[PDB]
């Protein structure tokens, strides 16, 4: 955790790498399509209120003339 | 440019620093030697001023493209339109004005453009009657005056009824201001 | 200790990982959104112009209030602006002109910056004895400070050219946690909305998600064939966008542990250095090395518009928390607010 980089050896760097990789192999990966669906839904639900997409009426635009 | 970032962000800073110490004096981007140097060189404030100044001037100069035009060119057919936007230097901004004589704003805009074109000879200003675009019935009176701005084949902006977003009685300066507030006009 | 065997195991592990991803890579975002109508042509306009800096703007960062913003410039000055009235609230002389980043505390109490000086300087804004000199100077990184983001008044995370990222305890100036993992200069970092996690992009073509509280790397994302210069977390915290030298913006989803979409076009050849999402996350604004900015449609993977009409004058950019505006910096010392 509180590691000083310049002091590590080629070996224990690979050790930390493999340790990290082992941990990453056990990752519960979700299906891309599913994730894309959720991404789309989230965006679509809020896209209609997005100031930068819909535009800001001069009336409520904080950056007046 | 082309390739590795060296003009913006961290890398931009790195390269700028290098150019500084060159003009006055893979996985890793900086060499150990360069690092030691930053922790050893006492930068002269005066040189810093001159550098900052010169850098902005270099960019100003690299973006200033020679005066090649100065007039509002008339496009007879939609073909001339396609040809002008494609057969043109990618660095040249093109401002096309689809219009129709007698329509509110169309005439006023055309007048302003005449002078705007003279003010910005680096920008190619073109005009074309809606009847001459040949685009079915897309560019109609409810859309006119339309102002399209292209650059390197890319459509930067498409303004519908541009005049409605200008003063009742506008002039060259107004169109100038409008386009400047969109970064569509180069510098003088 | 046999290196060959260790690095060999690493490869087989990496092989196992890629396959797992491929098994899940059954479709692309574009397909899922092929029925979503494209957003109207995004044509933002300049509202405010911040005049003050005497040189090229390197970085800028919005404050939680979406009003006050900070901007680090080559002129060796950190300025806190009032976007609403273009007025200068604070002017802070820096010890170096080479500032790579500048953070703004979510409380507005502090502001930070760092660069080729390898130190993350912190300044106190709200005080009887106002601070313009320095409160703390987080020294430790053996490489330039590329990015930093405040967690609170006492903690801040910093990425560096020394291949490391780190969490610091401002009060002590000590490096609480050091995030090791990248094999190249870390170029950017972005905190998750809940600050418990944060992702970082580096010159090793990989983005790493780290658990702040645990001090270790959770997941490592790959895809770019070049250094990742910028990275920005998505509002819901389940994904993030990256920008690299290969001229492509990529959207990585945490759960999927891979890219859902890629953003590019044959005409685009400049490396991406700035990336920011809109409030709804519908737009992915990307600043390129040619000082241009493209407003991408995160969903349809097509570009919705051009920010700053390709005037070759965008060195940095950022979106307000309320999504009411986009601020841009330039090499000509000026900053502009768009919406
Ligand atoms: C009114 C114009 C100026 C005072 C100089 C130009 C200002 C800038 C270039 C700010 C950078 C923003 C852009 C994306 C153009």
């Amino acid at each position: 955790p509180v590691i000083n980089i310049e002091d590590l050896t080629e070996k224990d760097k690979l050790k930390m790498e493999v340790d990290q990789l082992k941990k990453e192999v056990t990752l519960e990966r979700m299906l891309v399509s599913k994730c894309c669906e959720e991404f789309r839904d989230y965006v679509e639900e809020r896209s209609g209120e997005d100031p930068l997409v819909k535009g800001i009426p001069e009336d409520k635009n904080p950056f007046k003339e | 440019f082309e390739g590795q970032a060296s003009h913006t962000g961290p890398k931009g800073v790195i390269n700028d620093w290098r150019k500084f110490k060159l003009e006055s004096e893979f996985s890793r981007k900086m060499s150990v030697q360069e690092y030691e140097l930053i922790h050893k060189d006492k930068e002269d404030e005066n040189c810093l001023r001159k550098y900052r100044r010169q850098c902005m001037q270099d960019m100003h100069q690299k973006l200033s493209f020679g005066p090649r035009y100065g007039f509002v060119y008339e496009l007879e057919s939609g073909e001339q339109f396609l040809e002008t936007i494609e057969k043109e230097q990618k660095i040249t901004t093109i401002v096309v004005h689809i219009y129709e004589d007698g329509i509110k704003g169309c005439d006023a805009l055309n007048s302003s453009l005449i002078c705007l074109a003279a003010e910005y000879p680096m920008v190619k200003f073109c005009k074309i009657k809606a009847s001459n675009t040949g685009a079915g019935d897309r560019f109609s009176s409810d859309v006119l005056p339309t102002l399209l701005v292209y650059k390197g084949g890319e459509l930067l902006s498409n303004f519908i009824s541009v005049t409605e977003q200008l003063a009742e009685e506008f002039f060259t300066g107004d169109v100038e201001s409008f386009l400047n507030e969109y970064g569509l006009l180069p510098e003088k | 200790s046999e290196l060959d065997q260790l690095r060999q195991e690493a490869e087989q592990l990496k092989n196992q990982i890629r396959d797992a991803r491929k098994a899940c890579a059954d479709a692309t975002l574009s397909q899922i959104t092929n029925n979503i109508d494209p957003v109207g042509r995004i044509q933002m306009r300049t509202r405010r112009t911040l005049r003050g800096h005497l040189a090229k703007i390197y970085a800028m960062h919005w404050g939680t209030d979406s009003r006050l913003l900070l901007s680090a410039s080559q002129d060796g000055k950190l300025i806190i602006w009032d976007s609403y009235t273009t007025n200068k609230v604070h002017a802070i002389p820096l010890r170096s002109s080479w500032v790579m980043t500048c953070a703004y505390a979510p409380s507005g109490n502090y502001v930070a910056c760092g660069g080729l000086d390898n130190i993350c300087s912190i300044y106190n804004l709200k005080t009887r004895e106002g601070n313009v000199r320095v409160s703390r100077e987080l020294a430790g990184h053996t490489g330039y400070l590329s990015c930093c983001r405040f967690l609170d008044d006492n903690q801040i995370v910093t990425s560096s050219g020394d291949t490391t990222c780190a969490l610091w305890d401002i009060e002590t100036g000590q490096q609480t946690t050091t995030f090791t993992g990248h094999t190249g200069d870390v170029m950017s970092l972005s905190l998750a909305p809940d600050t418990r996690l944060f992702v970082s992009g580096a010159c090793d073509a990989s983005a790493k998600l780290w658990d702040v509280r645990e001090g270790m790397c959770r997941q490592t994302f790959t895809g770019h064939e070049s250094d990742i210069n910028a990275i920005c977390f998505f509002p819901n915290g389940n994904a993030f966008a990256t920008g690299s030298d290969d001229a492509t913006c990529r959207l990585f989803d945490l759960r999927a542990d891979q890219e859902l979409m890629t953003y590019s076009h044959d005409n685009i050849i400049c490396g991406i250095t700035s990336v920011s999402f809109s409030k709804s996350g519908r737009l992915l604004l990307a600043g390129y090395d040619d000082f241009n900015c493209n407003v991408w449609d995160a969903l349809k993977a097509d570009r919705a518009g051009v920010l700053a009409g390709h005037d070759n004058r965008v060195s940095c950019l950022g979106v307000t928390d309320d999504g009411m505006a986009v601020a841009t910096g330039s090499w000509d010392s000026f900053l502009k607010i768009w919406n």
